[PDB]
């Protein structure tokens, strides 16, 4: 299985909210429960995580992260976009054994 | 020649039917009411601890009772308040009462790959069969004895496989049957939308179809699972022919039988000790007839009566009167304090004769562990517990009229046995000696201390001690 | 409460094995698995494989099979991994994670193998 | 002179050595009187069901609308001429079940579970009445049930669910109708392929129409299978069919009970304030032992089937014989210069008083014992609750019997041992009870040899 | 004139609190041991012998038990142990123990063709119903309460079969679902694959759906047949209807219903008696309150316990086999030596010993009318899915038992000792009497025996006997 | 035995008020409903509601909704029918009769009112 | 709903079967029971129920009156007429609230 993330890179503007949507070759949706994850890598830091199961956000985030879409499509916006979350975002699923990571995407203010 | 009977410093106080606390010179506590909180094991062979794991957990192969997978042998299966792994994946185990009183006179069995995984399935999907519901370490997982087979590539081929019980003990055979929550999910998983699962046996014969339908979220699932099982004698063929929705069998269980064992709910802990009684709140090491510490019991063990004190009469009652110069039997007589070997020999034999009955007609209670009912059983479990109260009830007042029965018996055998002494040695001799009134009969002619030997032994002549008492 | 630290950046000669200790503090080491994924520069995170502690089961990736070997010590309470063979195409970042059932979590520090 | 009292009671008992003896006292301690009403008990009345019975009493049965309000009651009481209730036939599935959870129930609320105008927009609820279910001159439904059928000609799947917030137990109840032709089920069910499917957290059960030609009972010849099932606090019940559902209109918060129970009883209900409650009759006693009626609701006396139970209190009514002249004491002192007591005996005598206390005390008050119902696959369970039942009613039958006889010949022993024993100790002489003396003995003498200190060699 | 108790040589051994066992003169033996070891008849009426075939055979009409279709009228049912012939087509006896308990309690049925095969089906195929499983007399056959039916010509029409229960007793009618091992055996036996079996009644409703799939075979049938039963109440009707795999009924038994029958399952030989009473081992007869034969029984029985011995004390302790008693001086239990220069014969104190005779026979009678005669109580077989409801019936019968047991051996315990001290009492009383005759006018032997020191004719001991004697009629100090 | 006794005739001018009486004879008056039901010539007969007495529940036909209005009066077995602005629209011949299932089986006499 | 009936006029010579047909707009037969009385009307009188269910026949009233049908078919058979069945013949539905009443018929002799 292989992750698609669109678009690669993006600029936004203070309080608009920015897409980003993830494309998988397999549906990762097993038993209705869909694995993806969505995570965020700060330079120099480690990636991490904002949504767990495509649509919970964990516990102590933002309520401007949010997680939706199923099977093949998923997208990922915040709002508003606030000055510190610059860093890159990963969209990772977790159905297939390879575990495979998203390509990333760059989010610029 | 004062007659009377032996007394001691004793705090021991009893009951009997006439009046209650009365105190006596020795009693036998006949009720066990101590045990060490270990389970200790029992003929030298240790428990099976569930643990975290319930009976459904431990048989269905649950991740987080990966310990419980080498288990071979045991006594008895405890499984703790706190029990709660069974059935990962929510559902119905479908007559599991029914399994918990299989697996209760189960001794051993023999843990076996029924199918193996790499080589009973070429034509179906073995690997993506995990869920979120059965995490284990923090990643998606299964039971350790089920496989969840779905289709291979888009295809899910009728399947029919056949295991013949070459074993030479009876199997225990369990798979599952899934209900996936919407009719996309079961294509998605099994092609075939008018899927079912058959398993027939030479004794066994059930078809099972998926029911899809809404339900609400247990464990994030919404989907069921359903659990059965099946006893397989030995030259047995099972055939399993499912077209979808079916858990397939992993790991059978080659039941060795058993007498003895038994499922209890303990809080207790592990510890090594040898012990022929386990009770849930620990061990057992008495002789004693009758325990109150708990009704549920393994091995050998005292019946269990609800009463707190049973102490049968063994010595005579202390306070004509008590006196305490008399040490070496129970009845002697006071010469200037000789106690008596005779009378007191015979009464402490049949005294021995009452207690050792009494435990004799007792039969030591066996294994008696409970049985367990679901919610639509409230009937069947109201039945056996009016049946475990009903004997409770019984074998209560049985051993309570019982050791009031034999208390009085007893202080009557010791009040008439003194009685029978002060008569025997007054009929030795007749007119030779004064009752004064206090059961002491003095002659009226002085003896010597050698003069009461023939009194002692019983040979007395009365001519040749007959004077003129005025 | 949970966290993981790895060994600090090291640079190594190529065709060498070199030794990355993670460190797993505040939960029993032996509950949850290990996962090792390296982030090489201008390319997505790719998951080497895992190792649960206690069982010491390795599930290697097939690309990075026999590139990597993972080994871990209860005792010490940390997971190594062996990298022999080093290239400057194997050299990036590596992190081990303890993860959860829909992605990895609580990470960790983060260790560089340049070459 | 030394003897025993005797007095002109004639109350007789039974012992193992003879029978039908007669002494000067007795205690029964076998009830054998009840009131043969009911009242209500522990100050809650109960509640009569009538000419219901439990299945029509829930289910909402037309002629069962004295029931609807009811909301607490100490035990229920279904007369035994109670036929109204499923009156559109078919099945209660679990109905003795269902019997055995109600008995533990003490009281209920009776709420709209699915309120019937607003829960189906797409369903068209006035359509359903029978005639089997026929209130006053008009055909009627269940209270409780409510009969969707298409509206317009469509039935789309409906799924409505309910989320137990009440904080108890919510006993749902619903049915499956069974038509007998495939008119019918077009005709109500615009879907012939019909199901219905009940999935609670805990429940999940899927019912299916089955379409046959039946016998007509009550003039139908279609079935309405009725299930239940109670819902955990703070659960959610999920009711999806495609046609055939009887959807629950009104539901019970049940708090549960102790003690109560179900009593078929012909008995009037008045007013009372009792503890026990026979179906004969409610009754209390002290006396440990009752034979009216097996099934008791609260603190009863134990039930045998003996027809007599009676402990000995006194002394062998009719050597010294009774003494009919003194009645002051159950022993006596005749003075030839009236009969008297002494103080070492009362003592006696309350050991006795405490011993009918010990014994009764012994016997455990039995608690509610209502029977249970079982249906005609049911015969192997019901014949081993009868056994049980009678082996236990047996058991404690031989044990109240024992218990009298070994007594009444423990104490009727006692009578003598205490008799002879005082004897004695007026001894420390005519054999038949008096004492001859040589000296001359005064009444003060008499007195003096009453306290059992006299100086015989004084007289010389 | 000496007085004491009689002795006897009997060497009759009894039990009691005080030892384990002692020697008495008489005993009576409660516990029965003894059983004929031959069924035989209860009250009249022959036993059912099913011989090789078990209830369910012999209901559904096995080919082996042809013996059992004229049976009528029963006392009791008896299957042998290797009785094992029943349900020759494999399958599941869909509520067979049910169905036992049921014919437990029935006293007699009527065989009677409920649909009769001649008239009954006209558009189906009787003729071949016929299977090897239930082979009789080398050929292939079937059972001959059911008939199996079967497309006529290819066409298996929908089947609906109505009986009105006009016998005025309810009519126990079996039937049962064929399910083919394959969907082409089913399309050759009926011609739709779709079929289904409902039985309605006015009590019953059912629906029945073949089940197709390959399976083991079991007696050379990879097939399954599944038989079940309903009991049809008088003035009732059932509905059959069933587009295939309908083993339809051919006879049906208007149930009689009874009492205090049973199902036993013996291996003894059957010989004409007739016995109030009945168990496995064999017939018994006995008026004893207890046996230990067996704990089924059929018929009024005494009760059962595990205790190997257990008999009243109908008989004083003797020293021979008031120290001692009297060995030779059989003539009565309370017996006096009297002395005299005119005679020294003997004589047995007849009041006392009546009074001692009557009250132990009335304590006996408490005890044999203090048990109950044990009802029909036979035990009752479960399925394989009921070992929670077989183990709470062994709990219950093996509690029942062991009180029983228990309340039996205490009641011995007690009533001997109580006898024994009874019998030490009435010695003692007797004696007391004998010394309140005549006071200060004879000396003492003890051991309740006494001799005057003026010479008292056999006469005049006679009238000191009945306590008509004073002592100053006699002043003969010495 | 039921008998369902009704009033005598009775006639008022078009806007006044009448009360007609059903008396019910011979079981529970309260037990089965009491329909009402309009008979005019040349237009046959047409259902005006239904009254179940002691419990006060009633049902009316659409078109005499405010027209028509019943009460019962458990006591005396005497179940009553209103009639507020009699019009000359109204004038008919009025039943009072106890249902069954499928039809009412008994009824009464009928009374009949006039706009004169 | 609306019950039709037919014929409006019914002129029976005596000794001839008389038919009236009533015809319903909508089906009056809900679960399988016919919800349809048959009525007679001497005039100044109140009708008196003759057929319920649309074919039982009422207690007290003789073999004579007869009737069939289901669904929106209703028929009403006298045979043999008497001079005492010259009546005004009513057919009326219960399935409906309503319950509306047929427009009645005229029978002649
Ligand atoms: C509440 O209970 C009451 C009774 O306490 C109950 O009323 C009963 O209804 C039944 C069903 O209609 C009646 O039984 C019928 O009675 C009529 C009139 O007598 C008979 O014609 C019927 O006989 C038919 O069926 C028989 C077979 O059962 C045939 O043999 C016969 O030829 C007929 O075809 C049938 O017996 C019963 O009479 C009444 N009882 C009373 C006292 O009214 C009521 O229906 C119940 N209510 C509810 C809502 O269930
Ligand atoms: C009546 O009872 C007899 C004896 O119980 C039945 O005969 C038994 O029939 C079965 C099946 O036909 C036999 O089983 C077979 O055994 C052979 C080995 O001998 C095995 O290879 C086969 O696969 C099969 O299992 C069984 O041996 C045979 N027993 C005897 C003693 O003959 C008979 O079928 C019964 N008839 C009816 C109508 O119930
Ligand atoms: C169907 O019925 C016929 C007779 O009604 C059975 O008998 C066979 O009939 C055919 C055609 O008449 C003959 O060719 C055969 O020789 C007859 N005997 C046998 C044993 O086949 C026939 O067996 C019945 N078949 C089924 C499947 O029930
Ligand atoms: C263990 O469980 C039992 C079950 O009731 C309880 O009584 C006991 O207190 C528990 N022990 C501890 C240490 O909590
Ligand atoms: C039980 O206790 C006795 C006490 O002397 C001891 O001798 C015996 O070894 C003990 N047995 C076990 C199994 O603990
Ligand atoms: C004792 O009296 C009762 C009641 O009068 C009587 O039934 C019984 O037969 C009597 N017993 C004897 C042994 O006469
Ligand atoms: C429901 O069914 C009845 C038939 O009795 C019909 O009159 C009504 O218009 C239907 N619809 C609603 C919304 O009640
Ligand atoms: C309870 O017993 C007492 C004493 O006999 C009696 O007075 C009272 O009436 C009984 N209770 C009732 C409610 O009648």
């Amino acid at each position: 299985i292989v992750l698609t993330q669109s678009p690669a890179s993006l600029a936004v503007s203070l309080g608009q909210r920015a897409t980003i949507s993830c494309k998988a070759s397999q549906s990762v949706d097993f038993d209705g429960d869909t694995y993806m994850s969505w995570y965020q890598q700060k330079p120099g830091q480690p990636p991490k995580l904002l949504i767990y199961a495509a649509s919970k956000l964990e516990s102590g985030i933002p309520a401007r992260f949010s997680g939706s879409g199923s099977g093949t499509d998923f997208t990922l916006n915040i709002h508003p976009v606030e000055e510190e979350d610059a860093a890159t975002y990963f969209c990772q699923q977790s159905n297939e054994d390879p575990w495979t990571f998203g390509g990333g995407t760059k989010l610029e203010i | 020649i004062c007659i009377g009977y032996h007394a001691n410093n004793s705090t021991d106080t009893v009951d009997t039917v006439l009046e209650k606390n009365v105190t006596v010179t020795h009693s036998v506590n006949l009720l066990e009411d101590s045990h060490n909180g270990k389970l200790c094991k029992l003929k030298g062979i240790a428990p099976l601890q569930l643990g975290k794991c319930n009976i459904a957990g431990w048989l269905l192969g649950n991740p987080e009772c990966e310990s419980l997978l080498s288990a071979r042998s045991w006594s008895y299966i405890v499984e703790t308040p706190n029990s709660e792994n069974g059935t990962c994946y929510p559902g119905d185990f479908i007559d599991y009462e029914e399994l918990r009183e299989q697996l209760s006179s189960v001794s051993s069995f023999e843990r076996f790959e029924i199918f193996p995984k790499e080589s009973s399935w070429p034509n179906h999907n073995t690997t993506k069969g995990v869920t979120a519901a059965c995490s284990h370490a923090g990643k998606s997982s299964f039971y350790r004895n089920l496989l969840w087979l779905t289709k291979k590539g888009g295809s899910y081929p009728k399947l029919s496989k056949s295991y013949v019980n070459n074993k030479g003990k009876e199997v225990l055979v369990l798979w599952g049957v899934h209900h996936p929550s919407t009719s996309t999910d079961q294509q998605s998983l099994y092609q075939n939308e008018n899927a079912y699962v058959s398993v027939v046996s030479s004794n066994y014969n059930r078809r099972f179809t998926p029911e899809i339908a809404e339900r609400p979220k247990v464990r994030g699932q919404a989907g069921r699972m359903n659990y059965y099982w099946t006893l397989l004698e030995p030259g047995d063929t099972i055939i399993f022919e499912a077209t979808g929705n079916l858990i397939a069998p992993w790991y059978a269980f080659a039941l060795s039988r058993g007498s003895g064992s038994g499922i209890i709910t303990s809080n207790a802990s592990m510890h090594e000790c040898n012990t022929k009684c386990q009770t849930p709140q620990g061990a057992i090491n008495s002789s004693l007839p009758f325990q109150n510490i708990h009704p549920v019991t393994i091995g050998e063990c005292p019946k269990y009566v609800r009463s707190t004190k049973l102490r049968m009469v063994t010595g005579l009652r202390n306070i004509e009167g008590g006196w305490t110069g008399m040490i070496d039997g129970w009845y002697g007589y006071h010469h200037q304090y000789a106690a008596d070997q005779k009378s007191t020999q015979n009464a402490i034999n049949g005294i021995t004769n009452k207690v050792n009955s009494v435990i004799e007609k007792m039969n030591t209670q066996f294994t008696a562990v409970g049985k367990e009912f679901n919610n639509l059983e409230k009937r069947m479990e109201n039945l056996n517990k009016k049946v475990d109260d009903g004997f409770l009830d019984i074998w209560t007042y049985n051993a309570e009229l019982l050791v009031l029965l034999e208390n009085e018996r007893t202080l009557d055998f010791h009040d008439s046995n003194v009685k029978n002494l002060y008569e025997k040695v007054k009929s030795q001799l007749r007119n030779n000696a004064k009752e004064i009134g206090n059961g002491c009969f003095e002659f009226y002619h002085k003896c010597d201390n050698e003069c009461m030997e023939s009194v002692k032994n019983g040979t007395y002549d009365y001519p040749k001690y007959s004077e003129e008492s005025k | 409460q949970v966290q993981l630290q790895q060994s600090g950046a090291e640079l190594m000669k190529p065709g060498a094995s070199v030794k990355i200790s993670c460190k797993a503090t505040g939960y029993t080491f032996s509950s949850y698995w290990i996962e090792w994924v390296k982030q090489r520069p201008g390319h997505g995170l790719e998951w080497i494989g895992e190792i649960l502690p206690g069982s010491g089961r390795t599930n290697y990736d097939e690309r990075f099979k026999g590139k990597a070997t993972f080994t871990a010590d209860t005792s010490s309470n940390t997971a190594y991994m062996q990298l022999s063979s080093l290239t400057s195409e194997d050299s990036a970042v590596y992190y081990c994670a303890r993860p959860r059932i829909y992605g990895m979590d609580y990470w960790g520090q983060g260790t560089s193998v340049t070459v």
